[PDB]
C-alpha cells in the first residue's frame, strides 16, 4: 500500500509459488552402441597406404 | 400483420375478459472474477526473463 497505517480489509501482497526440487531427465533405453571394438580391438589393422 | 383499428369519433372498445399472463426476463448480474500473475504469464518460471 506504500503506507504505514493499514486500514481494515484484505489485500493482495505476494504470489506464492511452489518451487521445483529435482531436475528429472528421461531418455529411452540406451541401445545400439556404435561399433568400436571391431576397430579398437583388432589385430588386422589395415596398411597405411591401404 | 396488417391491422386497421375501427376508429370512429363516437365508438369505443372495452374489454370484457382478461388473461393473467406471466412473462420472463433474464438479466446477467455478474461475470467470472479472474486474477493474473505476470511472473508466471509473461516470464513463466524463468528468473532470467523476469
Ligand atoms: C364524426 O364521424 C363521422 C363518421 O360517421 C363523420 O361523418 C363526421 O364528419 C365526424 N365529425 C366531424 C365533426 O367531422
Ligand atoms: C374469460 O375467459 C375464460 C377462459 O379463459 C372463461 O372461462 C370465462 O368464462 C371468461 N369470462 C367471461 C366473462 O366470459
Amino acid at each position: 500500500l506504500k503506507s504505514f497505517t493499514v486500514e481494515k480489509g484484505i489485500y493482495q501482497t505476494s504470489n506464492f509459488r511452489v518451487q521445483p526440487t529435482e531436475s528429472i531427465v528421461r531418455f529411452p533405453n540406451i541401445t545400439n552402441l556404435c561399433p568400436f571394438d571391431e576397430v579398437f580391438n583388432a589385430t588386422r589393422f589395415a596398411s597405411v597406404y591401404a | 400483420a396488417e391491422n386497421s383499428v375501427a376508429y370512429s369519433n363516437n365508438s369505443i372498445a372495452i374489454p370484457t375478459n382478461f388473461t393473467i399472463s406471466v412473462t420472463t426476463e433474464i438479466l446477467p448480474v455478474s461475470m467470472t472474477k479472474t486474477s493474473v500473475d505476470c511472473t508466471m504469464y509473461i516470464c513463466g518460471d524463468s528468473t532470467e526473463c523476469s
